[PDB]
């Protein structure tokens, strides 16, 4: 889906020097919807590989992925790749790479905290069209392993402060935007993630070689079509356009 | 470009680009002269103190209001006011930002011609627009029908809207709002033995109804209570000392909101001004408009005032209606941020009077379709 | 004494809110008989109306 | 293929494919305009609401019936009613489908021929054909002797048959409706303290009408009854509370039928009126024509409007002659599922009017002998 860029750089006499990469164009809408018949991306299905049992226990992850409310709305598990040695590989790559470990766990840790996001409910109030949460079980579990509080948390997405002139006011809240917020606070997290990945990627790469003219490499989603089109093959499509 | 969005208001502007979820700058609309002689040579004191800066020096000045209820009255003043917004507050040239501003029902169609006339010549702003604050409200409250009950510190009134077609024949304007509001608390707080009568110490009444005034849900009930209870009595600091303890004057100062009777006015109250309202209307919208009633402006944020309001409309009206009454937390800058939702639409890009149409048509270009 | 009212103020706040809420249960529930109890007596009403034009004529 | 059976008549248009049990579409033909002004922009109303989306928006809007009394007399609102019933109601193409319409008996030239020119050229139709509302009433009966009542909310006839061989020269036709029902209920209930002036309410008056009112048995003991005792009172809710309570007023309404010179009209009952049709056709056919009546249309459906017919038209026919009056529960559809029955039939494939042989003919061709 990300329109992966990479820029060879060359020396003063026309000689290879160093290469830089970048990415762009990376799809949100992804992460929280999908179509009937599609998967959402291979991260959440590696994470629920049985072969490791140490993350799935201290993250307190549920094996099931049909109890998962952002994973069971799509296609649950194709035969596509086997998911087992493709994690596997992945993680002796970053261990051979020059970061440590426990940059690795926060990765997935993050990446538990952010499927936690969908247990999230709400419910409205006594007398007041504002909404309140009923469970908190989840959402202390989550505050516990991003190791924020729950309560203030929970306060926060309900009672969001706006800052008005010199004074901090508090604003309401719904149950829609609440859960809206809780989406893009869930896609803003995950864009982060991969950005500062791929920063930690481009600085692993990095050599110490002058960057004279350089020869980019560019790579696209082609013009998809279905039968069924809709808001995020409309975005590759116009960008193919262009 | 951006557009920006200036809210004039009463007693308080308050400003800021559209597309912002709140407003940048926001103070008092006060111009203050200084009113003694001044001996120390060589500071060069200004002569006029314009906006927040007037509230540091407010122990030698006289601080003039600009506009009465919701009527411009010293034109110079308010181009002061909007000078200092537009450059020391915002620190922007309004040569390339289309301008909106926001202003009362029924008020006199020379406003709205001056207004547009010093917009478009002494600032020479590209283009501007004129809309009703109430429009506004229901545009942040997230609603499309209801009726919106606007009480800020100049003049209170009600628009209701259905399905977003207004009914002007059942709009209704009471000129009671928060300043005779802090008048009746002057006056009700010399029977105690503290008087208050400079222009100074209208700020020091109006901060102090702000921070201890409350509505009550019964009237009688509460005067018994503190006839002889004494747990209604808080203290206040002034800003040199010697507190003062208020008892049921806290909460007799806002029942003059539901009984206008207090400070002389012929007109009901404001729980009876929105029954009044809803029932001009057509019988086929009742029902909507009963529930999804809307409060906004600064007036309305006394604790326990929806409780009041909603108590007495259910027993005004047939007891096989469901009142609600919705009272989001940010009354006050409700107007402002519903300027901002109207501003960033694509479609009200070619609703602005344009300085060209001015120009063909003169001021009277503001009554057109373009209200 | 403060903290000691903020105290009283919670759980007083707690058992009233489930009170309320235990209230709403109960209003909700008898709104709905009062509709089949109005039903009902709607449906007699009619029924011996038209039961009574058939005996008379 | 498939056939469609439209029946515009007068407040209700029903439509559905020839061969069904019942209609698919029932709405009311009625078209709203908005007579305010709209304050919020982008939303984009549209300049005119259309069958049952009007009823949800009453009001805002005013309602114009585009048919007064069986004809039409605002052709663009039918052009908009028919265009709703095609595309939205049914959600088909009436390129490839035949349509079959009705209208009621004696009504002028132009309008049939209008209807079918607009047929023929804005939708462009295959065929089309039109049929009298009372003969499809006697095809849904399972007969074919008798004289049937179509009593609708814009006209009332009568029309006797005999073995299928209609009798023009008795076709007695009577302008008073269901509308005017409404309209006498209405001034008649201001007599209580309710007033009813805006076309939205109308509407409303119609519920109670429809809810409440019943045809009485006698007359002088049911007035003497309500003025002794107040057992006939009932209450009403309105959509906005204040229930009402009609007392005497309950069956004055419908009595019209039977005394129509309540509204000024110097015609006969209905009873009246169908005795006189009967005794207008021959002698050898009278009992038959007895022992056959066929009631229809919305406006007969009145709780024992059938007893009150029969014991009057008892007391004006002989005594040796038996009275049976038929009063299915369907009498409101009767016409729609007659006009299934007929488009079904594989006789009736050769009576349309082609497309080709109307260009040939011009619009004339309907009244020429190929009808
Ligand atoms: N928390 C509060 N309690 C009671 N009154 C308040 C409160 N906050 C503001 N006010 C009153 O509201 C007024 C401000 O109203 P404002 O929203 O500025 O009106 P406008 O929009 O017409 O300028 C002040 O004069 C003040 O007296
Ligand atoms: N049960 C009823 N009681 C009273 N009025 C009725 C009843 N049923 C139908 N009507 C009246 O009949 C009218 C509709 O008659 P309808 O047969 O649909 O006429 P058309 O066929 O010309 O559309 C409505 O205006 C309604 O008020
Ligand atoms: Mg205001
Ligand atoms: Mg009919």
């Amino acid at each position: 889906r990300f329109g992966k860029f990479i820029r060879i750089h060359f020396g003063a006499t026309g000689k290879l020097a160093s290469a830089d990469i970048e990415t762009y164009l990376l799809e949100k809408s992804r992460v929280i919807f999908q179509l009937k018949a599609e998967r959402d991306y291979h991260i959440f299905y590696q994470i629920l590989s049985n072969k490791k049992p140490e993350l799935l226990d201290m993250l307190l992850i549920t094996n099931n992925p049909y109890d998962y409310a952002f994973i069971s709305q799509g296609e649950t598990t194709v035969a596509s790749i086997d998911d087992a040695e493709e994690l596997m590989a992945t993680d002796n790559a970053f261990d051979v790479l020059g970061f440590t470990s426990e940059e690795k766990n926060s990765m997935y840790k993050l990446t538990g905290a952010i499927m936690h996001f969908g247990n999230m409910k709400f419910k409205l109030k006594q007398r007041e069209e504002q909404a309140e949460p009923d469970g908190t079980e989840e959402a202390d579990k989550s505050a516990y392993l991003m190791g924020l509080n729950s309560a203030d948390l929970l306060k926060g997405l309900c009672h969001p402060r706006v800052k008005v002139g010199n004074e901090y006011v508090t604003k309401g809240q719904n149950v829609q935007q609440v859960i809206y917020a809780t989406g893009a606070l869930a896609k803003a997290v995950y864009e982060r993630m991969f950005n500062w990945m791929v920063t930690r990627i481009n600085a692993t790469l990095e050599t110490k070689q002058p960057r004279q003219y350089f020869i980019g490499v560019l790579d696209i989603a082609g013009f998809e079509i279905f039968d069924f089109n809709s808001f995020e093959q409309l975005c590759i499509n116009f960008t193919n356009e262009k | 470009t951006t557009a920006l969005v200036c809210d004039n208001g009463s007693g308080l502007v308050k400003a800021g680009f559209a597309g912002d979820d709140a407003p940048r700058a926001v103070f008092p609309s006060i111009v203050g002269r200084p009113r003694h002689q001044g001996v120390m040579v060589g500071m060069g004191q200004k002569d006029s103190y314009v906006g927040d800066e007037a509230q540091s020096k407010r122990g030698i000045l006289t601080l003039k209001y600009p506009i009465e209820h919701g009527i411009i009255t010293n034109w110079d003043d308010m181009e002061k006011i909007w000078h200092h917004t537009f450059y020391n507050e915002l620190r922007v040239a309004p040569e390339e930002h289309p301008t909106l501003l926001t202003e009362a029902p029924l008020n006199p169609k020379a406003n709205r011609e001056k207004m547009t006339q010093i917009m478009f010549e002494t600032f020479n702003v590209p283009a501007m627009y004129v809309a009703i604050q109430a429009v506004l409200s229901l545009y942040a409250s997230g609603r499309t029908t209801g009726i919106v009950l606007d009480s800020g510190d100049g003049v209170t009134h009600n628009v209701p809207i259905y399905e977003g077609y207004a009914l002007p024949h059942a709009i209704m304007r009471l000129d009671l709002a928060g300043r005779d509001l802090t008048d009746y608390l002057m006056k009700i707080l010399t029977e105690r033995g503290y008087s208050f009568v400079t222009t100074a110490e209208r700020e020091i009444v109006r901060d102090i109804k702000e921070k201890l005034c409350y509505v009550a849900l019964d009237f009688e009930n509460e005067m018994a209570t503190a006839a002889s209870s004494s747990s209604l009595e808080k203290s206040y600091e002034l800003p040199d000392g010697q507190v003062i303890t208020i008892g049921n004057e806290r909460f007799r100062c806002p029942e003059t909101l539901f009984q206008p009777s207090f400070i002389g006015m012929e007109s009901a109250g404001i729980h009876e001004t929105t029954y009044n309202s809803i029932m001009k209307c057509d019988i086929d919208i009742r029902k909507d408009l009963y529930a999804n009633n809307v409060l906004s402006g600064g007036t309305t944020m006394y604790p326990g005032i929806a409780d009041r309001m909603q108590k007495e409309i259910t027993a005004l009206a047939p007891s096989t209606m469901k009142i609600k009454i919705i009272a989001p937390p940010e009354r006050k800058y409700s107007v402002w941020i519903g300027g901002s939702i109207l501003a960033s639409l694509s479609t009200f890009q070619q609703m602005w009077i344009s300085k060209q149409e001015y120009d063909e048509a003169g001021p009277s270009i503001v009554h057109r379709k373009c209200f | 004494e403060a903290e000691k009212a903020a105290d009283e103020s919670e759980r007083g706040m707690k058992v009233i809110e489930s009170r309320a809420q235990k209230d709403e249960e109960k209003m909700e529930i008898q709104e709905i008989q009062l509709k089949e109890a109005k039903h009902i007596a709607e449906d007699a009403d009619r029924k011996y109306e038209e039961v009574a034009r058939k005996l008379v004529i």
